RNA sequence: UCUAAGGGUCGGGUAGUGAGGGCCUUGGUCAGACGUAGACGGCCUUGGUGUCGCUUGCUACAAUUAACGAUCAACUUAGAACUGGUACGGACAAGGGGAAUCUGACUGUCUAAUUAAAACAUAGCAUUGCGAUGGUCAGAAAGUGAUGUUGACGCAAUGUGAUUUC
RNA sequence: GCUUGUGACGGCCCGUGAAAAUCCACAGGAAGGAAUAGUUUUCAUGCCAGGUCGUACUGAUAACCGCAGCAGGUCUCCAAG
RNA sequence: GAUGGGGAAGCUCCGUUUCAAAGGCCUGAUUUUAUGCAGGCCACCAUCGAAAGGGAAUCCGGUUAAGAUUCCGGAACCUGGAUAUGGAUUCUUCACGGUAACGUAACUGAAUGUGGAGACGUCGGCGCGAGCCCUGGGAGGAGUUAUCUUUUCUUCUUAAC
């Protein structure tokens, strides 16, 4: 495998990555809410 | 150094394996016995 | 500015009589007695806090399930896996030394 | 540079106990609070826990030694003479 | 160069730490799924209990049960030994594509189980079927 | 001298410094000789000897600790085990030392 | 007190043998600084735990109220 | 726990028994540190702990060999007849079966002067300087008691003397 | 009344290709139970808030001026004018200082209610004894108890009491 | 910022700073356990039960001790601008 | 501080594990002697002594002339016991996944050995959390208003689990 070659993500880029992950997980939870909502008609 | 020498006597000894005579046989794994 | 009291009858700042101050749904401050903090279990060989094991007071371990108290490995809840790796290697090399040494002893007593 | 001209580590004792007593305490104190090398892992990570007990920060080995220094000259010579005469027992 | 098919190693890390496995396929270069030098190996999860002269027929049959396992293992997590074990009886079943299917793992484990039971009953490789005490 | 032949190997041939690299070399069958510090823990010594026996590799115990072996190889850090992959110039492989 | 999410689990739990009483609670709340909307909490009283199901849709809450068992005794607010 | 050698038995009389050092610990009122050494009980399948006086160089995890035929290394205990001329021992048994009586304080030892033909006797120079003859079967630990140089540091303070002597039985402060 | 100084968080691009997430202004098909109304919602966009953009892959000075800008907040320091005083640490709070002699080294200590030291203790200093069939003691004597979980860098008794110099 | 709890560290010792009840885990493997049938109460749920004694009030220039309802003494917790 | 012992004219004394027959457990058709218990396993000595040490588990709201973590209402938890259903598991009988650190809803276990927790001095600064303190907007109530002050005071809370 290739060598490590150091390098680092700084602070701002890590902040942006964490923000994107939070936004994606928020949308995933909204989709989970939609899934819980939808099945009520089928079960009723 | 003396602590390492203290361990060497009890655990596996390359010098003793070399002294046993049969070397490639041991590398192929020719001698096997079960204790305990 | 609201001042509080101990709620049990021990009036002394002992190790087992520690309180916190909490606001209640009635909007008043009140003392809340806090139990002693739990200690992480330690490895049987090196003494380091073994990971994946819950941190509870000793009696509380009788309540949680097995998965909380062990990891999925030999000596799972007792040793820390680096000690387990060294134990495995030591046992294997002890067996190998026994084989080689027995062969040497037999050959030596043949040629002696 | 040097906050104290001569007194050194004995500066915590102020003007008390006498100059000669402070001087005598100084060398042993410097030995005691020093950080020593580890014979087992080769790192300068050994400090005294109690008089005679010396522990390495890395590799976590506890060894027995002198009261204020890891090794005494008497112990070093006893070690060497044991080595020599056991070698002559072998020979 | 000694990590090859047929070699017997000792697993030193993981859930199967302390067991003895035999290497069925060594990938020294690695792969996309496992970017490290690894090995497909087959081993024994539950060793057969050591029987004696007194034990009856049913007792021996139930004490000679073996639970095998199959796993991809990093080279750094193996303690290779000097012993050899014939892997040809399951070289075909133990392969890269097997581990991608839980059912194929099950069938390959059936093959390895019956092979190891036959070897143990025949009396071969008593060290490989012997349990390490550590 | 042993230090001189080690210096020749370090300045001419191929070497790896450290337990993980030397075990990788022994596993891949690239090593010829392994120099092991006298300070190395006995479990590691025995494991290295077992690997070298399996790989048909010579083992030499250096006289001195990690600091001495590192400064002999010519580095400013402590070195525990050195593996010789190529000794094209120096003759350390054949000498009794 | 435990919050339950699955409607199927909620219905099986409301059909459980130890369950006798449930409660329907109405809350007026806001959705993202939006209009005042209705929240219906169904709280089924078990032997050990009170199980709460939160529905934010009024029509679904009404249809679930219809779907409730007859023998279960429901307390409104 | 008292600092005593291992109880004499067949293993230590003829071969050797190997124990391992578990911890090196501080004993209140004693200058020398103590070593806890775990042995395997030859009869019963259980581990037995022993409290030796640590010699200089003894370390945790070290193998300590006890018996007639054990290596002449620091930490190992040996019958005085098994050691050669001029050796240095500690915690020397006065007579067989007492489990150690001489040179137990820190930085103190006993030198071997010479053996005896007529029976199993050996003569030794004690820390004070006396020359004594003990049974050659009496055991001793190879090396010098750890914690040497302790008396070289002045106490400088009545408070330090107070803390030292409250743990001992010596009356402090002294009267008369 | 001013002046100067001392910080935090966010900020990289369009020249350039094409897709991805969401109430998609308006416009298009399928399509939801209850009390003239009917949301939400299971599907899509080349658009919109040369075709702005919130996202990756990338060529192109990525910044050797981010040497700067947007935004947020605390109380400290230094200095300079002006200005009233019979006063400015305005009440409170708050060392008198120095020159020689005697004494004890010091920290410490006991006289509860007329006597707190020049006496007691103290680390240091020296001497003396003891290797277990022993030393020190308690005890009239003992199958004598302790020190003793003790071993000369230990135990104990003496006499002097820091240290240096003369 | 104050009070307090806590974490990772550093300093000090010729001073190195309780025990037991109790709970858990590991190693081991006497054994037991399934096919038109078993196991697992260290997963979830469901059922039953929890005795004896203290518990008011003060805690001090009015609740105790000094012959008092004494200008004295007597342990501790909370602590606004 | 008893017992076992030993002292003492004796009231009682010494000692706290010994110079004690100091008590539990497993198997059995022990194949013949015909209605009498056989074969084995393991070692240690009472008890008292802490309402500040160790230690199973409860909170909030309300209620009285005087009760309150104890009553009332709601919501929990601990311990012991009997047990059933679901889940899990099993024809590879006692689970799979992850290179690994390890994960999970489970995922049998007698003797015997071992490890962890209980379980631990003092001081210093540094970081973090909680309550309090200070403070902005807004929604209420009260005060001041001779003149001025988008003002001064106050409510805006959230337990165990
Ligand atoms: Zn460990
Ligand atoms: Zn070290």
């Amino acid at each position: 495998n290739k060598p490590v070659k150091n390098k680092k993500k700084t602070k701002y880029q890590r902040n942006k990555a964490k923000r994107h992950e939070e936004k994606v997980k928020l949308q995933q939870e909204l989709k989970e809410l939609r899934q819980r909502v939808k099945d009520l008609e089928e079960v009723i | 150094i003396e602590a390492a020498s203290l361990g060497k006597e009890s655990l596996f000894n390359l010098k003793t394996a070399e002294k046993t005579g049969i070397l490639n046989d041991l590398a192929k794994g020719k001698k096997r016995m079960i204790f305990t | 500015a609201q001042r509080v009291t101990f709620r049990r009858r021990n009036p002394y700042n002992t190790r087992s009589n520690k309180i916190k101050v909490v606001k209640t749904p009635g909007g008043i401050l009140r003392a809340q007695h806090v139990k002693k903090l739990a200690t992480r279990p330690k490895c049987g060989d090196c003494g380091s806090a073994l990971q994946g094991i819950s941190t509870l007071r000793p009696r509380q371990y009788a309540t949680v399930s097995k998965t909380h108290k062990t990891v999925s490995r030999a000596y799972g809840g007792s040793r820390c896996a680096n000690c387990v790796k060294e134990r495995i290697i030591r046992a294997f090399l002890i067996e190998e030394q026994k084989i080689v040494k027995k062969v040497v002893k037999e050959q030596t007593e043949a040629a002696k | 540079a040097k906050r104290t001209k001569k007194v050194g580590i004995t500066g915590k004792y102020g003007v008390r106990y006498g100059s000669s007593l402070r001087r005598q305490v100084k060398k042993l104190e410097i030995q005691q609070h020093a950080r020593y090398d580890c014979s087992f892992c080769g790192k300068k990570t050994v400090k005294r826990g109690a008089a005679g007990i010396w522990t390495c920060s890395c590799c976590k080995k506890t060894v027995a030694g002198g009261a204020y220094t890891v090794s005494t000259a008497a112990a070093a010579t006893v070690r060497s003479t044991i080595r020599r005469l056991r070698e002559m027992v072998e020979a | 160069k000694f990590l090859k098919a047929g070699k017997v190693a000792v697993v030193v890390r993981g859930r199967y730490a302390g067991k003895k496995v035999v290497i069925v396929k060594p990938h020294d270069e690695g792969s996309k799924s496992h970017p490290f030098g690894h090995a497909l190996v087959a081993g024994i999860e539950r060793y057969p209990l050591k029987v004696t002269k007194k034990h009856g027929a049913k007792k021996v049959a139930k004490r000679t049960k073996i639970k095998p396992f199959i796993k991809v293992v990093n080279y750094n997590h193996l303690l290779p030994t000097r012993y050899t074990l014939d892997v040809e009886a399951f070289k075909s079943v133990v392969s890269t594509e097997t581990f991608e299917q839980p059912s194929q793992r099950e069938e390959a484990k059936k093959v390895v189980k019956k092979a190891f039971e036959e070897r143990h009953q025949a009396g071969k490789n008593q060290w490989f079927f012997s349990k390490l005490r550590f | 001298s042993i230090n001189q032949k080690l210096a020749l190997v370090i300045k001419s041939g191929k070497y790896t410094l450290g337990y993980k690299s030397t075990v990788k070399s022994l596993r891949q069958g690239k090593s010829k000789l392994i120099i092991i510090a006298a300070n190395t823990p006995v479990l590691r010594k025995s494991e290295l000897e077992y690997y070298a026996m399996l790989s048909k590799t010579k083992v030499y115990y250096f006289q001195g600790g990690n600091n001495e072996l590192g400064t002999a190889v010519g580095k400013l850090f402590r070195v525990g085990v050195v593996s010789i992959l190529e000794a094209g110039d120096s003759d350390i492989l054949t000498t009794l030392a | 007190a435990r919050e339950i999410t699955d409607i199927k689990q909620f219905l099986e739990l409301t059909r459980r043998a130890d369950v006798k009483t449930a409660t329907v609670k109405i809350n007026k709340k806001l959705n993202k600084a939006g209009k005042p909307f209705r929240q219906t909490k169904f709280k089924v009283r078990g032997s050990s735990s009170l199980y709460t199901l939160v529905i934010n849709d009024a029509g679904k809450a009404k249809k679930l109220i219809q779907s409730l068992p007859p023998t279960l005794k429901v307390n409104r607010l | 726990g008292a600092a005593k050698l291992r109880t004499l038995d067949y293993a230590e009389r003829h071969g050797y028994i190997r124990g391992i050092v578990k911890q090196i610990v501080h004993d209140s009122g004693r200058g020398a540190p103590l070593a806890k050494v775990v042995f395997r009980d030859p009869y019963k399948y259980r581990l037995r702990e022993e409290i030796f006086i640590a010699n200089e160089g003894v370390h945790t995890g070290q193998f300590i060999y006890a018996g007639k035929k054990a290596s002449l290394n620091v930490g190992n205990v040996l019958p005085l007849g098994s050691v050669p001329e001029g050796t240095i021992v500690s915690n020397v048994e006065e007579k067989p079966g007492d489990r150690g009586a001489l040179a137990r304080a820190s930085g103190n030892y006993v030198i071997i002067i010479g053996h005896n033909p007529d029976e199993n006797k050996t003569r030794v120079r004690l820390p004070s300087g006396a020359k004594k003859v003990i049974s050659s079967d009496a055991r001793g630990v190879i090396g010098v008691i750890a914690g040497g140089g302790r008396v070289d540091k002045p106490l400088l303070k009545a408070g330090r003397a107070f803390h030292k002597y409250r743990l001992k039985r010596n009356s402090w402060p002294k009267t008369r």
